């Protein structure tokens, strides 16, 4: 059923956790006590722009993902329309937040107009940039800017455009 | 007493093309690249890690249309497998 | 008749290290990275495909010591397990 | 036995091969008859250069993957000492060899001195850098300017530091 708390999402069953346990060795990253972890998401999406156009269909992205990551057990926090320093300034109080220290992995979500150079924020525009690096979001999440999550994944998922080429190339068959 | 460790570790990124390339997206049914991760998430979550869920996404991708894009795995420092154990 | 294909697609790069960090490498016993990778291929190419080789790369390295690297693989589009089949 | 050409690489039996393909679906890359195929991979190794430090030990490096690719049925291509406008030149003339038409499959290994911009040329200098960015293989040995890989595996290894850190920090236990 989808009106458990992992929705859509399919089940993992005891006999298969096990398995998975089983069959490869202890190179698996381990999962804490569901009673007690605290497992943390964030999901940032620029939808409306000073300059670029308006990213229509925004929404439907935000839910989706809202509820996979809701599905797989995280508390996700959803800030929206942000420029490149608030969205540095929301990763740094992310990075602090407690619930890492009782959490054994994090989701990190981008969804925005981006560049060759990085994700657009809310006052980007070529004549003034306004642009977070993905350096900068390894960075604000490492070991050293982020000890609560050392030796736990942590997963960047990123909607943006790389460039303005189409990215195929002809070939006859 | 002190004790080193990796600055960087345990990473994966996850980008919607490679380098240089757009990324597609419908008005109303959303970005290509998350909803087919969404679907990928929620049938192979169960079974797989996340760099095999994410090795199927980009095999979802190969055949390319009008709008083409090939997702992207990028600075990945994860040592183990990461599973979801979804229900656990 | 022409066909669309995409222009970047079923690579992987694996660097010897993090961004911004150094890799070591020893005057005679040569650079750890690349014994490491040959001790990891000898073994598990018969077994593994070339992204599972490289996790248990990484995984090798992960108690660092006064000359520690991490790794890591970077810009992956292979959309298929890449098993090498040594021997045939 | 090491006498073989696979050397000290374990081998895959019949019974693993077949297992292989059946577990898992047909989502693995094919491999070329044995008897047919031409194979190709390229080492660039930078050892003696012309302001910074010699790379004692990279002939042990070349030794090492020569044989080790050589042992995957590769055939060795090892050039030596080449300034980023060289590399570019090998790099090229590599995608334009008629053998990846009939190979299924290919390995670039480069090993030199590297910054966070690229790897080390024979001429690099602070004063007058020469560097060949990991941005220029990917884009020579692509479908538009490498069209006979296409669809094949393509795996680039690179020895080099990517920048004068570390890469550690420090936490008490
Ligand atoms: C190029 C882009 O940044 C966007 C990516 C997005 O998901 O909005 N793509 C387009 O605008 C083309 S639909
Ligand atoms: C920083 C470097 O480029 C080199 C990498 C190499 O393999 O030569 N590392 C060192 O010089 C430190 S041993």
């Amino acid at each position: 059923t989808s009106s458990g708390s992992e929705g859509n999402v399919k089940l993992c069953s005891l006999e298969e956790a096990q398995r998975i346990w089983k069959q490869k060795s202890a190179e698996i990253y381990p999962i804490m006590d569901k009673s007690s972890r605290t497992r943390l998401a964030l999901i940032i999406c620029n939808e409306e722009f000073d300059s670029i156009p308006r990213r229509t269909g925004a929404e439907v992205d935000i839910t989706g993902m809202t509820m996979l990551l809701q599905n797989l057990g995280y508390s996700v926090d959803v800030k929206k329309n942000l420029t490149a320093s608030d969205m540095t300034t929301e990763l740094e109080a992310f990075a602090h937040r407690p619930e890492h220290k009782t959490s054994d992995s994090t989701f990190l979500v981008f969804m925005s107009h981006g560049i060759r150079e990085g994700i657009c924020g809310k006052k980007h525009s070529e004549q003034v940039p306004d642009i977070l690096q993905l350096n900068a979001i390894f960075n604000m999440l490492n070991t050293k800017n982020c000890p609560s999550l050392k030796d736990k994944p942590k997963v960047i998922i990123i909607q943006a455009c790389r460039g303005d080429s189409p990215g195929v190339v002809w070939f006859k068959d | 007493a002190i004790k080193k460790a990796h600055i960087e570790k345990d990473f994966i990124a996850f980008c919607s093309s490679t380098p240089d390339n757009v990324s597609w997206r419908h008005p109303t049914m959303g970005s290509v690249f998350i909803g087919r991760l969404i679907e990928h998430m929620q049938e192979y979550a169960c079974s797989c890690d996340v760099e095999e869920i994410f090795r199927k996404v980009r095999f979802s991708f190969e055949q390319p249309d009008g709008r083409a894009q090939m997702p992207t795995t990028e600075r990945v420092t994860l040592t183990r497998c990461f599973y979801l154990f979804p229900g656990h």
